[PDB]
């Protein structure tokens, strides 16, 4: 193939497989940055000639994980406050404005906040 | 006029009517400011520049309060430092805690002034929270995070006054005042991206540069901008091998701390479509070849077709440096050929301005003097595209005085008001002898501006003859203290090519069906004849139509990868500076010509830059004075104006169509810049669309 | 005693002075300096006060993380302290302490910037090792080993 | 001053023959409105036509063989920089800073 | 006053909806400019904006685009004017407009009770629109009727010195068309 | 020594009083990814980690095409 394995996409096309070592991450096939080197090209190198690719570090791609979270919906307020759900062990407190009819993600965490009144259109 | 005053014991002598802050800045006292910029109208709303005047209880906005005589101005009283910390404690009340994720991080004035002039602690633990605003989308070039705006109106004042784009303003009242465009529409100005530099905070940041570097990483290199002929002084920031961003730098004679949106956001074309290895055409495809094999093939190919005396054609592109021009001009004459010209679209074989007299093809009035001009006549020029920054200079004059601008050519949507006259030569003919021509002669320093696109018309010689006929018969247009005739160029290597006479004046030679064509960065040869039985070599840094036609391709270096000489439209000689290395095995542009000569039996005398830089003294002795203009002496200029006047010229009545039909695709780097592709989709070829279809 | 620094003026402790200038005297003085340290250490355990451990000046000391993540000015100062640094007013100094080896001092030259312009380090061992020739003159090879040990030559300081 | 002081500095010969230094005063940055980094004169060396920076194959670092890439000198007078450059026998070239032209600015000008 | 300063095109409002003055409003508009000098005719945006507001019912985007066209101005200088002033309605707004002052000099005469009395009858809160489009309640700052404090304001009328039992007369009548006499 | 699981590596060094099997559920780490068997230090084997550059090259060479004159 090498078509998805070498170009970054917002969402993949086929279901990722944990055993496929050529995937960028065990839970995602294509890379998630335009300048991120594909993992297929990275391991096609002389230094991997006598290695065991299954034991090299393969952390789970964080882009796929963060979009598996539900959208927080705020009730009768257009401003959400996020702090990383840890206070002094999270990110700095940032206020998110939800006037626009979309889910605005937090700058640090990546959690997506919206209004309850906008949920029906958003969930379409 | 000057009023003598003391600021904190330092005597100050400034022009009368100046503000206190300019007086203080001259005495060396530093007065913190957010809303005051030295090229914008004065608003006094940020309230950070407050000082104390001896005969008053009320603190003075030193950016607005005009200077007095004998006045005593205090800046370091404990009363003032209390005020500075109070104001600082107010701006940061609603400011987001965004510094880690904010692209203004290491270069934000709200950080450095708060650190220097504010308190070290914050007293805002309120439970309701801060104010939040929605980010407005105003195009693909400006990334807005309006949470961070400190309501200083530099964006509004610049776009309204300098840029002439009245769609940006303050909508709302009080705590809900929201800088923006009210409705959703993209900002349409060729100078709109200069707002990114003015916005002191992270509210308006570059979209192409977003999240890519921190200001302490970059290495700043002072060079020139070659996307248009003004040669605006820029600053190129490189993080290692890549060029990350381009910014303006102060030069009050050329650009005045602005650069057009083409200049700054075309930096990402340098990483795409680059020529990195020599390529040799085999069959219908290219293969990689070494410099030994590629230089030999050109040497071998030249002797196979055996071009005669003047059957060798050299074509010079828009971006080409001056050192390569002379290296190529010497090389072709070393083979005894003078079929050397450019890839433009000129009609008459001797270009209407010619190359004999410098006064006929430069901007003789100098850009710094356009401020004091009384009347300006535009002939077939669209400065909004050809020289974007120069257009803003004319507007600033037309807003502060009674300058009247006259335009002859194709009508265009201009920033300042025009007095349209017509769209052909005959229209200009009556206008010169009519009411408008009378206006110029009565004026002290009138201006006549001829565009670069005049030549590319069928009536190239008629207009130059017509206008010169007016100039050759006046005393106000050309004085000892004024030279009122100007030509506006748009390709960055015209004045360089004409100063060294890289132009053929023999009509029969220009018609010779040349067999060996050596393309030096020429990428617009669609109309130019290239016979199927011609051996073409292209030496450039980008793969485009010029490289597609070639049979051997020799990679070269961009202006950010070499030291070179450029002469801008007004005759000023400017030398770039090397910021990075050329990619791959790509060599220097004039070094290839020297190395190619040794294979072709025309070994050039030069061995290095300094040896070649001695050659620039030979061709024209003014090409060794950097950033210095050698104005044409008044007497000799009047000789050149006469030879342009020729009885027996027929005006064909061709519309003086502007040559720039796409503002963003003009050079090789622009056509390969991914960001410029977004602009054409969002703004359009003429920056006229008001809605962004491309929005996702 | 000559220039007391950092609470050394608050505690009470004695010093020991030799009389023969030989290795045995320096052995005894060090063993006394052990017991005088154990006398100061107890007092600092009993006289320890409460309060801040650093200057209450966020323009030279990073703000606490909790305040950093909640207060805007703390975030600005935390940002500029870890990237730009803090500026030191121009001038120069020569600060000496009673290091365990001897007198250690630094000659720091400031330029108003965030980086020292000059920093000369006066290591006690470096000045001692020069006097080795003047002392070892007239001694045997087993006696040289004693003189090096009685000088306390850690050569990181000598070869700074 | 007049002496060939470079013969005692032990510097490699290539700084005299093969490298070009530049005496310049740093320009004001467009992004920020401060005017303090533009009051001291500095000397920097030109980059090399090849081998200034190249990508390390293994980890993607920025390798370099230019031993003057991170050397910037500071001065307080222009003459001291030129004198020092002359003393070392450096092949320098001076970059004259641009001078902003004065223009009086008045609050009332928005209507007059 | 509802303080939102970014306009979003609705099915009811967009620049694609035409707006043209009536034959009468041209005569007033032609003579409204008569109060301003020739070189400063742009000062008449505030009259024309409210004059055009009444023809349509509120301050639509088409009005602002039309008003800018009339006086030779970029549409933004009208947007700045429109959203700075609190009497321009950038929404359908319905038929009537209840303005209830809640400032301190009014709040001394139990101005809270008038607010509760209105909210009871119409099943709406301040800043809301009735399901019928006949009414749209709206809080307001001082209107000048402070010496006669407990005052309601409907459209442009006055009803001072009120009580929750004074609200029964008006809220019933306006639906039936029987409008009480203002003053 | 690399065979000791990270949770217990801290307890063994007298760094904590609560063993990682007596942790409060409001003190356990929350992992949104499957956790596999502990992998010891893999040096002197074939599983030793190999560094590589995670960034693409910074210049993209021209994709050559040939066009033929009229
Ligand atoms: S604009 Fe300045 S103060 Fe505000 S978040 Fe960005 S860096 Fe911090
Ligand atoms: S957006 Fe930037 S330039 Fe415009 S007012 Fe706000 S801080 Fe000033
Ligand atoms: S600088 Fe004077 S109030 Fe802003
Ligand atoms: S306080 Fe209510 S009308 Fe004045
Ligand atoms: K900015
Ligand atoms: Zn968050």
């Amino acid at each position: 193939s090498t078509k998805e394995l070498t170009t970054a996409r917002i969402k993949d096309i086929s279901k990722p497989d944990e055993n496929n070592l050529q995937q960028q991450a065990p839970n995602r096939i294509s890379p998630w940055s335009k300048s991120q080197k594909p993992r297929a090209e990275a391991q096609d190198n002389v230094r991997f000639a006598v290695k065991d690719l299954a034991k090299q570090p393969r952390p789970y791609a964080a882009i796929d994980l963060i979009y598996k979270q539900p959208i927080r919906y705020i009730e009768h307020d257009n401003v959400a406050v996020c702090d990383g759900n840890g206070g002094a062990q999270g990110h700095p407190k940032v206020y998110i404005n939800l006037d626009q009819n979309k889910a605005i993600p937090c700058g640090y965490c990546g959690l997506r906040f919206a209004q309850a009144a906008f949920k029906e259109d958003i969930e379409s | 006029k000057e009023v003598e005053l003391t600021v904190d014991g330092v005597k100050v002598s400034i022009e009368a009517g100046s503000s206190i802050i300019q007086a203080a800045e001259k005495a060396g006292v530093t007065i913190p400011r957010y809303c005051y910029h030295e090229k914008l109208a004065v608003a006094g709303n940020c309230r950070m520049c407050l000082v104390e005047i001896e005969r008053s209880p009320k603190l003075a906005a030193s950016c607005a309060m005009p200077v007095q005589n004998g006045m005593s101005v205090l800046t370091n009283t404990p009363k003032i430092k209390k005020a500075r910390e109070g104001v600082t404690e107010m701006l940061l009340e609603n400011h987001p805690l965004d510094c880690p994720v904010c692209d203004q991080g290491g270069e934000c004035d709200l950080q450095e002034q708060s650190l220097r002039y504010g308190s070290d602690r914050g007293r805002f633990h309120e439970i309701v929270g801060k104010r939040a605003v929605e980010n407005k989308a105003i195009g693909p070039l400006i990334k807005t995070s309006m949470n961070r705006c400190i309501h200083c109106t530099r964006c509004v004042r610049f776009l309204n006054d300098v840029a002439g784009a009245p769609e940006f303003g303050t909508a709302g009242r009080g705590n809900d005042m929201q800088i923006g465009t009210y409705v959703e529409r993209n900002v349409n100005s060729e100078l709109s991206a200069n707002v990114i530099d003015l916005c002191p905070v992270g509210a308006l940041t570059s979209k192409p540069y977003a999240f890519r570097a921190r200001p302490w990483e970059l290495k700043r290199t002072e060079t020139i901008d070659v996307h248009d002929a003004l040669g605006s002084n820029v600053r190129v920031d490189t993080r290692g091998i890549e060029v990350m961003r381009v910014l303006p730098r102060l030069n009050d004679e050329i650009n005045e701390e602005w650069i057009s949106d083409k200049t700054r956001f075309a930096c990402d074309g340098l990483k795409t479509q680059r020529l990195t290895k020599p390529l040799i055409r085999q069959g219908n495809t290219f293969v990689d070849a070494t410099w030994e094999e590629a230089l030999a093939t050109i040497a071998e190919g030249f002797q196979k077709v055996q071009p005669k005396e003047n059957e060798i054609k050299a074509i010079v592109g828009s971006l080409t440096d001056l050192e390569s021009i002379v290296a190529l001009k010497d090389l072709v004459n070393k083979l005894g050929s003078e079929n050397v010209s450019t890839d433009g679209d000129a009609t008459t074989v001797p270009p209407a301005h010619g190359a004999d007299f410098r006064s006929n093809y430069i901007f003789n009035s100098t850009i710094d003097n356009i401020e004091e001009a009384d009347q300006i006549l535009l002939v077939g020029t669209n400065p909004r595209h050809e020289a974007a920054v120069l257009n803003a200079r004319i507007r600033k004059v037309w807003l502060r005085s009674d300058l009247e601008v006259h335009h002859v050519g194709e009508e265009f949507d201009s920033t300042f008001e025009l007095n349209h006259l017509g769209s052909d030569v005959n229209a200009l003919a009556k206008a010169l002898t009519g009411e408008v021509g009378k206006k110029l002669s009565e004026a002290s320093k009138p201006l006549i501006i001829i565009g670069s696109g005049v030549t590319e018309t069928q009536d190239a010689e008629a207009v130059y003859a017509t206008v010169a006929k007016f100039v050759t018969s006046n005393a106000n247009i050309v004085t000892p203290e004024w030279n009122g005739f100007n030509l506006l160029h748009r390709e960055a290597s015209r004045v360089g090519a004409l100063d060294v006479g890289f132009t053929t004046q023999s009509p029969e030679v220009a018609n010779t069906k040349a067999k060996f064509i050596y393309l030096l960065g020429a990428d617009e040869i669609v109309n130019k004849d290239i016979p199927k039985d011609a051996f073409v070599v292209y030496q450039g840094h980008h793969g485009d139509l010029g490289a597609s036609f070639a049979d051997v391709i020799l990679p070269g270096s961009a202006y950010t990868e070499k030291t070179a000489t450029y002469v801008n439209t007004e005759g000023r000689v400017q030398s770039t500076r090397a910021a990075t290395n050329p990619p791959g095995v790509a060599r220097e542009d004039w070094m290839i010509i020297r190395a190619l000569s040794e294979y072709l039996g025309a070994t050039l005398p030069y061995d290095n830059l300094y040896e070649m830089r001695s050659r620039l003294a030979d061709v024209a002795p003014h090409l060794l004075r950097h950033e210095v203009v050698e104005p044409v002496s008044e007497g000799i200029a009047k000789v050149g104006f006469q030879s342009l006047v020729k009885p027996g010229i027929q005006s064909k009545g061709v519309l003086l169509k502007n040559p720039i039909e796409n503002f963003y695709f003009t050079d090789v780097i622009s056509k390969s810049s991914p960001t410029m592709a977004k602009c054409v989709g969002s703004f359009g070829s003429k920056i006229e669309k008001i809605k962004d279809e491309k929005a996702n | 005693k000559s220039q007391p620094y950092d609470a050394y003026d608050k505690v009470d402790f004695d010093i020991a002075v030799g009389t023969k200038g030989d290795c045995y005297d320096r052995y005894l003085i060090r063993m006394t300096e052990f017991r005088q340290s154990l006398r100061i250490i107890e007092q600092c355990c009993n006289q320890m006060p409460p309060g801040p451990v650093k200057v209450e000046d966020f323009k030279v000391a990073p703000p606490p993380r909790a305040l950093m993540k909640e207060d805007m000015e703390a975030l600005i100062h935390h940002f500029l302290l870890y990237t730009k640094g803090y500026a030191v007013p121009a001038g120069e100094t020569y600060t000496a302490i009673e290091a365990p080896k001897g007198e250690m001092a630094v000659y720091v030259v400031s330029d108003g910037s965030e980086r020292p312009y000059r920093c000369k380090i006066r290591a006690p061992g470096f000045a001692h090792l020069g006097a080795f020739d003047h002392i070892a003159r007239g001694h045997f090879l087993p006696d040289a080993v004693a003189i090096i040990g009685t000088m306390d030559l850690v050569f990181g300081e000598v070869d700074r | 001053t007049d002496l060939a002081k470079e013969l005692v500095s032990g510097a490699p010969k290539e700084l005299i023959t093969e490298r070009v230094a530049r005496i310049y005063q740093e320009a004001k940055a467009a992004t920020q409105s401060g005017q303090h980094n533009t009051e001291t004169w500095k000397i920097d060396w030109d980059i090399l036509n090849k081998g200034n920076r190249w990508e390390n194959d293994l980890m993607g670092y920025q390798s370099s063989s230019d031993y003057m890439q991170g050397t910037i000198l500071k001065f307080d007078t222009r003459e001291g920089a030129i004198r020092f450059a002359k003393g070392q026998g450096w092949d320098y070239y001076i970059q004259e800073p641009k001078v902003r032209r004065f223009v009086k600015k008045d609050y009332s000008a928005n209507f007059y | 006053s509802h303080m939102i300063s970014v306009h979003r095109d609705t099915p009811k409002d967009n620049p694609e909806i035409p707006f043209e003055f009536t034959k009468e409003n041209l005569e007033r508009a032609k003579e409204i400019i008569a109060k301003y000098p020739p070189q400063y005719k742009k000062g008449a945006v505030m009259p024309l904006l409210d004059l055009g507001q009444r023809q349509l019912g509120f301050t639509s985007i088409s009005v602002m685009n039309y008003v800018a066209k009339y006086l030779d101005m970029p549409p933004m200088r009208v947007y700045e004017v429109a959203t700075f002033y609190t009497m321009y309605n950038r929404k359908p707004m319905g038929k009537y407009n209840v303005q209830v002052c809640t400032t301190t000099p009014c709040q001394l005469c139990g101005s809270d009770g008038i607010m509760k009395a209105i909210t009871e009858h119409l099943q709406i809160r301040p800043g809301q629109t009735t399901p019928d489009n006949l009414f749209t309640l709206q809080e307001v700052e001082c209107l000048g009727a402070c010496v006669n404090a407990p005052m309601i304001a409907v459209n442009d009328d006055f009803y001072e010195d009120l009580t929750p039992e004074r609200t029964v007369e008006i809220l019933k009548g306006f639906q039936s068309g029987d409008i009480p006499k203002p003053g | 020594m690399s065979e000791v699981e990270p949770g217990w590596h801290y307890w063994l060094a007298y760094g904590t009083d609560v063993p990682p099997n007596q942790l409060k559920p409001e003190e356990k780490s929350v992992r949104a990814y499957p956790v596999k068997k502990h992998v010891p230090n893999l040096t002197y084997t074939d599983g030793a980690y190999v560094p590589y550059n995670t960034a693409r090259p910074k210049c993209a060479t021209w994709d050559p095409k040939v066009t033929e004159r009229p």
